[PDB]
Protein backbone atom coordinates (compact mmCIF):
# COMPACT_ATOMS: atom_id res chain seq x y z
CA UNK A 1 0.00 0.00 0.00
CA UNK A 2 1.56 3.04 1.20
CA UNK A 3 4.46 4.88 -0.88
CA UNK A 4 8.50 3.73 -0.63
CA UNK A 5 11.29 6.18 -0.58
CA UNK A 6 13.56 6.52 -3.42
CA UNK A 7 17.17 8.23 -3.17
CA UNK A 8 20.56 8.80 -4.84
CA UNK A 9 24.02 8.21 -4.47
CA UNK A 10 26.46 10.40 -4.27
CA UNK A 11 24.25 12.96 -5.92
CA UNK A 12 21.17 13.18 -8.35
CA UNK A 13 23.24 15.60 -10.70
CA UNK A 14 26.46 13.58 -11.75
CA UNK A 15 28.96 13.57 -14.66
CA UNK A 16 28.53 10.46 -17.17
CA UNK A 17 31.04 7.44 -16.01
CA UNK A 18 29.84 7.49 -12.05
CA UNK A 19 28.87 5.18 -10.22
CA UNK A 20 25.25 5.46 -9.01
CA UNK A 21 23.59 3.63 -6.39
CA UNK A 22 19.39 3.94 -6.00
CA UNK A 23 18.13 2.85 -2.96
CA UNK A 24 14.52 2.48 -2.33
CA UNK A 25 12.86 1.96 1.74
CA UNK A 26 10.11 0.86 2.10
CA UNK A 27 7.60 2.22 5.16
CA UNK A 28 6.52 -1.60 5.60
CA UNK A 29 8.21 -4.92 4.77
CA UNK A 30 8.31 -6.14 1.60
CA UNK A 31 9.58 -8.95 -0.98
CA UNK A 32 10.60 -7.36 -4.10
CA UNK A 33 11.20 -3.67 -5.06
CA UNK A 34 10.37 -2.81 -8.58
CA UNK A 35 12.56 0.40 -10.06
CA UNK A 36 10.33 1.97 -12.90
CA UNK A 37 11.19 4.13 -15.69
CA UNK A 38 8.72 5.40 -17.65
CA UNK A 39 9.48 3.66 -21.13
CA UNK A 40 10.02 0.85 -20.18
CA UNK A 41 7.81 -2.60 -20.50
CA UNK A 42 8.49 -4.26 -17.57
CA UNK A 43 10.13 -2.47 -14.25
CA UNK A 44 13.71 -3.88 -13.33
CA UNK A 45 14.56 -5.35 -9.87
CA UNK A 46 16.06 -3.74 -6.95
CA UNK A 47 18.33 -6.05 -5.09
CA UNK A 48 17.22 -6.71 -1.59
CA UNK A 49 19.18 -5.61 1.68
CA UNK A 50 16.31 -6.53 3.94
CA UNK A 51 12.96 -6.09 3.93
CA UNK A 52 12.52 -2.15 3.88
CA UNK A 53 15.74 -2.04 2.23
CA UNK A 54 16.66 -2.83 -1.66
CA UNK A 55 19.67 -1.03 -4.07
CA UNK A 56 19.76 -0.90 -7.98
CA UNK A 57 23.44 -0.71 -8.55
CA UNK A 58 23.49 1.72 -12.16
CA UNK A 59 27.45 0.88 -13.30
CA UNK A 60 29.24 3.69 -14.79
CA UNK A 61 26.12 6.12 -15.57
CA UNK A 62 25.26 7.61 -19.08
CA UNK A 63 23.14 10.74 -20.14
CA UNK A 64 20.32 8.17 -21.26
CA UNK A 65 19.97 6.40 -18.52
CA UNK A 66 18.96 9.59 -16.59
CA UNK A 67 15.66 10.49 -16.93
CA UNK A 68 12.49 9.55 -14.46
CA UNK A 69 12.95 6.29 -11.69
CA UNK A 70 10.43 5.26 -9.15
CA UNK A 71 10.32 2.53 -6.50
CA UNK A 72 7.24 0.44 -6.02
CA UNK A 73 7.17 -2.98 -3.32
CA UNK A 74 5.35 -6.00 -3.16
CA UNK A 75 4.53 -9.28 -1.03
CA UNK A 76 3.72 -12.38 -3.37
CA UNK A 77 0.86 -12.47 -1.06
CA UNK A 78 -0.89 -8.95 -2.49
CA UNK A 79 -1.15 -11.51 -5.56
CA UNK A 80 0.48 -10.91 -8.91
CA UNK A 81 0.43 -7.88 -10.85
CA UNK A 82 -0.05 -5.57 -7.88
CA UNK A 83 2.50 -3.28 -6.51
CA UNK A 84 2.59 -0.70 -4.01
CA UNK A 85 1.63 3.39 -4.39
CA UNK A 86 4.95 4.40 -6.59
CA UNK A 87 7.18 6.22 -4.99
CA UNK A 88 7.72 10.29 -5.72
CA UNK A 89 10.25 10.19 -8.75
CA UNK A 90 14.05 10.64 -8.43
CA UNK A 91 15.16 12.56 -11.00
CA UNK A 92 18.81 11.69 -12.03
CA UNK A 93 20.60 14.09 -14.56
CA UNK A 94 23.87 12.56 -16.50
CA UNK A 95 25.89 15.00 -18.01
CA UNK A 96 29.07 16.21 -18.50
CA UNK A 97 28.18 19.67 -18.77
CA UNK A 98 25.61 21.88 -17.09
CA UNK A 99 23.63 24.54 -19.66
CA UNK A 100 25.33 28.00 -19.01
CA UNK A 101 23.82 30.82 -16.83
CA UNK A 102 23.31 34.39 -17.50
CA UNK A 103 24.74 36.96 -15.87
CA UNK A 104 22.55 40.05 -15.72
CA UNK A 105 22.29 43.55 -13.57
CA UNK A 106 18.94 43.53 -12.08
CA UNK A 107 16.08 46.09 -11.58
CA UNK A 108 24.34 53.38 -4.96
CA UNK A 109 25.26 49.27 -4.70
CA UNK A 110 24.51 46.71 -7.78
CA UNK A 111 23.23 43.01 -7.94
CA UNK A 112 23.99 40.35 -10.05
CA UNK A 113 22.18 37.79 -10.72
CA UNK A 114 23.65 34.64 -11.78
CA UNK A 115 20.61 32.42 -13.18
CA UNK A 116 20.40 28.99 -14.50
CA UNK A 117 17.09 26.81 -14.48
CA UNK A 118 18.41 24.11 -12.17
CA UNK A 119 18.28 23.77 -7.89
CA UNK A 120 20.36 23.15 -5.49
CA UNK A 121 23.22 24.85 -7.23
CA UNK A 122 26.95 26.77 -5.66
CA UNK A 123 26.84 30.12 -7.95
CA UNK A 124 29.85 31.84 -8.40
CA UNK A 125 30.86 35.02 -9.58
CA UNK A 126 34.68 35.96 -10.76
CA UNK A 127 35.75 39.34 -11.84
CA UNK A 128 38.30 39.78 -14.69
CA UNK A 129 42.07 40.25 -13.23
CA UNK A 130 40.93 38.55 -10.00
CA UNK A 131 41.90 35.40 -9.73
CA UNK A 132 40.21 34.21 -6.56
CA UNK A 133 36.25 33.87 -7.19
CA UNK A 134 34.78 37.12 -6.14
CA UNK A 135 31.39 35.54 -4.06
CA UNK A 136 29.62 32.48 -3.67
CA UNK A 137 26.82 31.02 -2.05
CA UNK A 138 24.82 27.69 -2.44
CA UNK A 139 21.28 28.40 -3.56
CA UNK A 140 18.22 25.98 -3.51
CA UNK A 141 16.29 28.34 -5.98
CA UNK A 142 18.02 28.31 -9.32
CA UNK A 143 19.85 31.57 -9.39
CA UNK A 144 22.04 33.95 -6.80
CA UNK A 145 21.66 37.68 -6.34
CA UNK A 146 25.56 38.86 -5.92
CA UNK A 147 25.58 42.33 -4.56
CA UNK A 148 28.63 45.11 -5.21
CA UNK A 149 29.58 48.43 -3.83
CA UNK A 150 28.99 51.00 -6.11
CA UNK A 151 32.74 51.99 -5.65
CA UNK A 152 34.29 48.98 -6.64
CA UNK A 153 32.38 47.93 -8.89
CA UNK A 154 32.72 48.49 -12.26
CA UNK A 155 34.96 45.98 -14.28
CA UNK A 156 34.41 42.72 -16.37
CA UNK A 157 32.49 39.48 -14.62
CA UNK A 158 31.19 36.34 -15.48
CA UNK A 159 29.96 33.34 -13.44
CA UNK A 160 28.70 29.54 -13.24
CA UNK A 161 26.88 27.26 -11.12
CA UNK A 162 27.96 23.57 -10.14
CA UNK A 163 26.73 20.95 -7.88
CA UNK A 164 27.59 21.14 -3.77
CA UNK A 165 30.04 17.71 -3.92
CA UNK A 166 31.99 15.56 -5.87
CA UNK A 167 31.62 14.18 -8.74
CA UNK A 168 31.16 17.91 -9.65
CA UNK A 169 29.13 19.12 -12.75
CA UNK A 170 29.78 22.35 -13.64
CA UNK A 171 27.90 24.82 -15.97
CA UNK A 172 29.44 26.03 -18.80
CA UNK A 173 30.80 29.49 -17.64
CA UNK A 174 28.31 32.51 -18.48
CA UNK A 175 28.55 34.99 -20.86
CA UNK A 176 31.27 37.88 -20.01
CA UNK A 177 28.74 40.88 -17.71
CA UNK A 178 30.72 44.92 -18.01
CA UNK A 179 29.45 47.23 -15.75
CA UNK A 180 31.00 50.50 -16.93
CA UNK A 181 31.72 53.36 -14.99
CA UNK B 1 36.53 15.92 11.89
CA UNK B 2 38.57 15.84 8.61
CA UNK B 3 39.67 18.38 6.38
CA UNK B 4 37.37 19.28 3.26
CA UNK B 5 37.43 17.59 0.11
CA UNK B 6 38.90 19.94 -2.30
CA UNK B 7 36.73 22.37 -4.69
CA UNK B 8 35.81 22.62 -8.02
CA UNK B 9 37.37 23.65 -11.03
CA UNK B 10 36.99 26.89 -11.34
CA UNK B 11 35.29 28.43 -15.07
CA UNK B 12 37.22 29.14 -18.15
CA UNK B 13 38.61 31.95 -18.41
CA UNK B 14 37.83 35.79 -19.65
CA UNK B 15 38.49 36.00 -23.29
CA UNK B 16 41.66 36.55 -24.81
CA UNK B 17 42.62 41.09 -25.78
CA UNK B 18 41.73 41.89 -29.43
CA UNK B 19 44.83 41.64 -31.33
CA UNK B 20 45.51 43.26 -34.69
CA UNK C 1 34.26 17.23 18.12
CA UNK C 2 35.31 20.34 15.89
CA UNK C 3 34.43 20.38 12.38
CA UNK C 4 37.65 19.27 10.31
CA UNK C 5 39.25 22.46 8.34
CA UNK C 6 38.11 23.66 4.79
CA UNK C 7 39.09 21.20 1.69
CA UNK C 8 41.90 22.96 -0.56
CA UNK C 9 40.62 25.10 -3.21
CA UNK C 10 39.45 23.74 -6.73
CA UNK C 11 42.21 23.62 -9.57
CA UNK C 12 41.86 26.68 -12.10
CA UNK C 13 39.54 26.43 -14.96
CA UNK C 14 40.53 26.14 -18.94
CA UNK C 15 41.99 29.53 -20.11
CA UNK C 16 39.15 31.42 -22.08
CA UNK C 17 38.96 31.97 -25.61
CA UNK C 18 40.35 33.52 -28.25
CA UNK C 19 39.78 37.74 -28.27
CA UNK C 20 38.21 39.96 -30.60
CA UNK C 21 39.00 41.13 -33.97
CA UNK D 1 32.57 15.32 10.73
CA UNK D 2 34.76 16.63 7.72
CA UNK D 3 35.37 20.64 6.86
CA UNK D 4 33.25 21.72 3.91
CA UNK D 5 34.64 21.93 0.70
CA UNK D 6 37.41 24.09 -0.34
CA UNK D 7 36.20 27.38 -2.32
CA UNK D 8 35.61 26.88 -6.22
CA UNK D 9 38.68 26.96 -7.85
CA UNK D 10 39.93 30.43 -10.08
CA UNK D 11 38.67 31.01 -13.26
CA UNK D 12 40.65 30.15 -16.37
CA UNK D 13 43.72 32.14 -17.75
CA UNK D 14 42.81 34.87 -19.83
CA UNK D 15 42.31 33.62 -23.71
CA UNK D 16 44.70 33.68 -26.45
CA UNK D 17 44.73 37.19 -28.27
CA UNK D 18 42.52 37.80 -31.28
CA UNK D 19 43.31 37.28 -35.06
CA UNK D 20 43.27 39.20 -37.77
CA UNK E 1 17.32 -21.20 -34.29
CA UNK E 2 18.30 -21.12 -30.14
CA UNK E 3 16.95 -17.70 -29.07
CA UNK E 4 19.54 -14.47 -28.19
CA UNK E 5 21.57 -14.70 -25.12
CA UNK E 6 20.11 -12.96 -21.90
CA UNK E 7 20.73 -9.57 -20.36
CA UNK E 8 23.63 -9.45 -18.14
CA UNK E 9 23.23 -10.00 -14.54
CA UNK E 10 23.01 -6.87 -12.19
CA UNK E 11 26.26 -5.41 -10.51
CA UNK E 12 26.92 -7.21 -7.25
CA UNK E 13 27.04 -5.11 -3.33
CA UNK E 14 29.80 -2.88 -2.83
CA UNK E 15 33.70 -4.43 -1.71
CA UNK E 16 34.84 -4.15 1.46
CA UNK E 17 36.04 -0.83 3.96
CA UNK E 18 39.94 -0.12 2.70
CA UNK E 19 43.07 -0.27 4.88
CA UNK E 20 43.65 2.33 7.42
CA UNK F 1 13.10 -23.19 -30.48
CA UNK F 2 15.67 -23.46 -27.77
CA UNK F 3 16.51 -20.47 -25.24
CA UNK F 4 19.64 -18.52 -25.16
CA UNK F 5 22.37 -18.88 -23.35
CA UNK F 6 22.39 -17.86 -19.21
CA UNK F 7 23.90 -13.64 -20.04
CA UNK F 8 27.21 -13.19 -18.69
CA UNK F 9 27.61 -13.21 -14.89
CA UNK F 10 26.86 -9.25 -13.65
CA UNK F 11 29.66 -6.66 -12.57
CA UNK F 12 31.80 -7.07 -9.35
CA UNK F 13 30.28 -4.26 -7.11
CA UNK F 14 31.30 -0.61 -6.27
CA UNK F 15 34.59 -0.68 -4.70
CA UNK F 16 34.73 -0.09 -0.65
CA UNK F 17 34.52 3.04 1.09
CA UNK F 18 37.64 4.33 2.16
CA UNK F 19 39.57 2.94 5.18
CA UNK F 20 39.77 4.28 8.88
CA UNK F 21 42.33 6.70 10.10
CA UNK G 1 14.15 -19.68 -29.97
CA UNK G 2 13.55 -16.74 -26.97
CA UNK G 3 16.22 -15.07 -25.12
CA UNK G 4 18.61 -16.61 -22.06
CA UNK G 5 17.74 -16.31 -18.60
CA UNK G 6 19.49 -13.46 -17.00
CA UNK G 7 22.91 -13.48 -15.98
CA UNK G 8 23.61 -14.15 -12.11
CA UNK G 9 24.77 -11.25 -9.84
CA UNK G 10 28.44 -10.10 -9.40
CA UNK G 11 30.27 -10.45 -6.45
CA UNK G 12 30.82 -7.95 -3.50
CA UNK G 13 33.41 -5.13 -5.13
CA UNK G 14 36.82 -4.44 -4.86
CA UNK G 15 37.87 -2.80 -1.31
CA UNK G 16 38.05 0.66 -1.01
CA UNK G 17 40.86 2.96 -0.71
CA UNK G 18 42.88 3.99 2.69
CA UNK G 19 41.85 5.86 5.23
CA UNK G 20 44.04 9.26 6.08
CA UNK G 21 47.73 8.49 7.07
CA UNK H 1 15.44 -58.42 -8.02
CA UNK H 2 14.08 -54.81 -7.73
CA UNK H 3 16.14 -52.31 -9.66
CA UNK H 4 16.68 -48.89 -8.16
CA UNK H 5 14.71 -46.54 -9.22
CA UNK H 6 16.06 -42.66 -10.36
CA UNK H 7 16.27 -39.48 -8.43
CA UNK H 8 15.91 -36.14 -9.69
CA UNK H 9 15.34 -32.79 -8.47
CA UNK H 10 14.34 -29.23 -9.81
CA UNK H 11 14.50 -26.43 -10.26
CA UNK H 12 18.25 -27.53 -8.71
CA UNK H 13 19.78 -29.64 -6.44
CA UNK H 14 22.13 -26.30 -5.16
CA UNK H 15 19.21 -23.59 -4.12
CA UNK H 16 18.68 -20.86 -1.30
CA UNK H 17 16.62 -21.17 1.41
CA UNK H 18 13.11 -20.05 0.29
CA UNK H 19 13.12 -22.02 -2.67
CA UNK H 20 10.13 -24.38 -3.83
CA UNK H 21 11.81 -27.79 -5.24
CA UNK H 22 10.17 -30.85 -6.58
CA UNK H 23 11.54 -34.39 -6.58
CA UNK H 24 10.99 -36.84 -9.09
CA UNK H 25 11.14 -40.73 -8.44
CA UNK H 26 11.12 -43.03 -11.79
CA UNK H 27 11.30 -46.56 -11.88
CA UNK H 28 12.05 -48.78 -14.16
CA UNK H 29 9.35 -51.40 -13.65
CA UNK H 30 5.81 -50.10 -12.32
CA UNK H 31 4.65 -49.64 -8.81
CA UNK H 32 1.80 -48.33 -6.59
CA UNK H 33 4.13 -46.56 -3.48
CA UNK H 34 6.73 -44.30 -3.82
CA UNK H 35 8.79 -44.02 -0.74
CA UNK H 36 11.09 -40.65 0.05
CA UNK H 37 14.51 -41.72 2.39
CA UNK H 38 16.01 -39.49 4.72
CA UNK H 39 18.09 -40.86 7.63
CA UNK H 40 15.95 -39.26 10.08
CA UNK H 41 13.36 -40.72 11.31
CA UNK H 42 13.27 -44.45 10.62
CA UNK H 43 9.86 -44.22 8.69
CA UNK H 44 9.62 -43.33 5.11
CA UNK H 45 7.45 -40.39 3.47
CA UNK H 46 5.70 -40.65 0.64
CA UNK H 47 5.75 -39.61 -2.66
CA UNK H 48 2.78 -38.36 -4.97
CA UNK H 49 1.79 -40.86 -7.58
CA UNK H 50 1.22 -39.78 -11.06
CA UNK H 51 1.88 -42.96 -12.07
CA UNK H 52 2.99 -46.48 -11.78
CA UNK H 53 6.33 -44.94 -12.48
CA UNK H 54 6.35 -41.73 -11.62
CA UNK H 55 5.43 -40.15 -8.54
CA UNK H 56 6.82 -36.71 -6.77
CA UNK H 57 7.04 -34.71 -4.17
CA UNK H 58 7.21 -31.06 -2.58
CA UNK H 59 9.41 -29.58 -0.62
CA UNK H 60 7.79 -26.45 0.29
CA UNK H 61 10.01 -22.82 0.62
CA UNK H 62 13.21 -24.77 1.64
CA UNK H 63 15.23 -24.25 4.61
CA UNK H 64 18.84 -24.80 4.97
CA UNK H 65 18.17 -28.03 7.50
CA UNK H 66 15.76 -29.39 4.62
CA UNK H 67 19.28 -30.36 2.72
CA UNK H 68 20.95 -33.88 2.44
CA UNK H 69 21.07 -37.08 1.69
CA UNK H 70 17.82 -38.36 -0.09
CA UNK H 71 16.91 -42.05 -2.03
CA UNK H 72 13.86 -43.09 -3.33
CA UNK H 73 12.43 -46.62 -3.33
CA UNK H 74 9.67 -48.15 -4.84
CA UNK H 75 7.40 -50.83 -3.98
CA UNK H 76 4.20 -52.69 -4.19
CA UNK H 77 1.73 -54.46 -2.18
CA UNK H 78 2.54 -58.22 -3.31
CA UNK H 79 6.09 -57.72 -2.34
CA UNK H 80 4.60 -58.47 1.29
CA UNK H 81 5.01 -56.42 4.51
CA UNK H 82 8.12 -53.90 4.88
CA UNK H 83 9.91 -54.76 1.19
CA UNK H 84 11.38 -51.42 -0.57
CA UNK H 85 13.61 -51.29 -3.98
CA UNK H 86 17.14 -51.20 -4.01
CA UNK H 87 17.24 -47.79 -3.30
CA UNK H 88 17.72 -45.07 -5.56
CA UNK H 89 21.55 -43.01 -6.06
CA UNK H 90 21.82 -40.58 -3.32
CA UNK H 91 20.61 -37.39 -4.41
CA UNK H 92 22.61 -34.41 -2.46
CA UNK H 93 20.44 -31.30 -2.14
CA UNK H 94 22.12 -28.36 -0.50
CA UNK H 95 20.44 -25.44 0.88
CA UNK H 96 22.50 -22.36 1.32
CA UNK H 97 22.38 -18.53 1.03
CA UNK H 98 25.81 -18.28 0.27
CA UNK H 99 28.39 -20.68 -0.90
CA UNK H 100 32.18 -20.79 0.63
CA UNK H 101 34.17 -18.40 -0.74
CA UNK H 102 37.04 -20.15 -3.09
CA UNK H 103 40.75 -19.16 -2.98
CA UNK H 104 42.36 -17.39 -6.04
CA UNK H 105 46.15 -18.26 -7.06
CA UNK H 106 48.46 -17.87 -10.30
CA UNK H 107 50.00 -21.26 -11.04
CA UNK H 108 53.59 -22.31 -10.66
CA UNK H 109 55.62 -14.34 -21.05
CA UNK H 110 51.54 -15.95 -19.78
CA UNK H 111 50.17 -15.91 -16.75
CA UNK H 112 47.55 -18.47 -15.56
CA UNK H 113 45.04 -17.93 -12.44
CA UNK H 114 43.22 -20.82 -10.95
CA UNK H 115 39.85 -19.83 -8.78
CA UNK H 116 38.97 -22.97 -6.48
CA UNK H 117 36.74 -24.27 -4.10
CA UNK H 118 35.29 -27.53 -3.01
CA UNK H 119 32.08 -28.03 -5.04
CA UNK H 120 31.52 -29.77 -8.27
CA UNK H 121 29.97 -28.30 -11.39
CA UNK H 122 30.07 -24.20 -11.26
CA UNK H 123 30.29 -21.64 -13.39
CA UNK H 124 33.53 -19.69 -12.28
CA UNK H 125 33.65 -15.98 -12.66
CA UNK H 126 37.58 -14.04 -12.86
CA UNK H 127 37.28 -10.43 -12.09
CA UNK H 128 40.01 -7.82 -12.33
CA UNK H 129 39.93 -4.07 -10.61
CA UNK H 130 38.97 -1.03 -12.51
CA UNK H 131 37.27 -3.32 -15.06
CA UNK H 132 33.65 -4.16 -14.59
CA UNK H 133 32.84 -6.86 -16.60
CA UNK H 134 33.55 -10.43 -15.59
CA UNK H 135 37.46 -10.99 -17.38
CA UNK H 136 36.51 -14.42 -18.37
CA UNK H 137 34.22 -17.28 -17.21
CA UNK H 138 33.92 -20.90 -17.82
CA UNK H 139 31.45 -23.65 -16.71
CA UNK H 140 33.64 -26.74 -14.74
CA UNK H 141 33.28 -29.87 -13.71
CA UNK H 142 36.28 -30.17 -11.38
CA UNK H 143 36.08 -27.52 -8.10
CA UNK H 144 37.94 -25.14 -10.23
CA UNK H 145 38.68 -23.20 -13.02
CA UNK H 146 42.11 -22.21 -14.78
CA UNK H 147 42.11 -18.48 -16.53
CA UNK H 148 44.49 -17.36 -18.58
CA UNK H 149 46.10 -14.27 -18.73
CA UNK H 150 48.19 -12.50 -21.60
CA UNK H 151 51.18 -11.78 -19.89
CA UNK H 152 51.54 -8.48 -21.47
CA UNK H 153 48.55 -7.03 -19.90
CA UNK H 154 48.38 -9.42 -16.78
CA UNK H 155 49.69 -7.32 -13.52
CA UNK H 156 46.78 -5.77 -11.68
CA UNK H 157 44.67 -6.80 -8.92
CA UNK H 158 41.78 -9.98 -9.24
CA UNK H 159 39.23 -11.67 -7.48
CA UNK H 160 36.66 -14.48 -8.53
CA UNK H 161 33.53 -16.07 -7.41
CA UNK H 162 31.59 -19.54 -8.58
CA UNK H 163 28.10 -19.93 -8.83
CA UNK H 164 25.28 -22.15 -10.01
CA UNK H 165 24.91 -22.25 -13.91
CA UNK H 166 21.04 -21.79 -13.60
CA UNK H 167 17.85 -19.81 -11.82
CA UNK H 168 17.65 -19.42 -9.03
CA UNK H 169 21.00 -18.56 -8.98
CA UNK H 170 23.29 -19.54 -5.48
CA UNK H 171 26.39 -17.32 -5.58
CA UNK H 172 29.66 -17.73 -3.55
CA UNK H 173 31.21 -15.50 -1.67
CA UNK H 174 34.05 -13.89 -3.73
CA UNK H 175 37.62 -15.08 -3.08
CA UNK H 176 40.32 -12.51 -1.19
CA UNK H 177 41.77 -10.44 -3.69
CA UNK H 178 45.15 -11.50 -5.67
CA UNK H 179 48.06 -8.96 -7.01
CA UNK H 180 49.97 -9.73 -9.64
CA UNK H 181 52.95 -7.62 -10.09
C1 LIG I 1 6.01 -21.67 -3.23
O1 LIG I 1 4.75 -22.29 -3.49
C2 LIG I 1 3.65 -21.60 -2.87
C3 LIG I 1 2.41 -22.43 -3.15
O2 LIG I 1 2.62 -23.81 -2.85
C4 LIG I 1 3.54 -20.20 -3.44
O3 LIG I 1 2.54 -19.51 -2.70
C5 LIG I 1 4.86 -19.44 -3.33
O4 LIG I 1 4.78 -18.24 -4.09
C6 LIG I 1 6.03 -20.28 -3.84
N1 LIG I 1 7.29 -19.61 -3.54
C7 LIG I 1 8.28 -19.47 -4.44
C8 LIG I 1 9.52 -18.77 -3.95
O5 LIG I 1 8.17 -19.88 -5.59
C1 LIG J 1 32.49 1.50 -10.87
O1 LIG J 1 32.42 0.19 -10.29
C2 LIG J 1 33.24 -0.78 -10.96
C3 LIG J 1 32.94 -2.12 -10.33
O2 LIG J 1 31.62 -2.55 -10.63
C4 LIG J 1 34.70 -0.38 -10.89
O3 LIG J 1 35.45 -1.28 -11.69
C5 LIG J 1 34.90 1.02 -11.44
O4 LIG J 1 36.24 1.44 -11.22
C6 LIG J 1 33.94 2.01 -10.78
N1 LIG J 1 34.05 3.32 -11.41
C7 LIG J 1 34.10 4.46 -10.72
C8 LIG J 1 34.21 5.72 -11.53
O5 LIG J 1 34.05 4.47 -9.50
CL1 LIG K 1 28.60 54.64 -7.31
CL1 LIG L 1 31.95 35.44 -23.50
NA1 LIG M 1 30.40 -17.66 3.05
NA1 LIG N 1 29.84 -19.97 -16.85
Amino acid sequence: HPKPWLGAQPATVVTPGVNVTLRCRAPQPAWRFGLFKPGEIAPLLFRDVSSELAEFFLEEVTPAQGGSYRCCYRRPDWGPGVWSQPSDVLELLVTEELPRPSLVALPANVSLRCAGRLRNMSFVLYREGVAAPLQYRHSAQPWADFTLLGARAPGTYSCYYHTPSAPYVLSQRSEVLVIAA
Amino acid sequence: GPPGPPGPPGPAGFPGPPGP
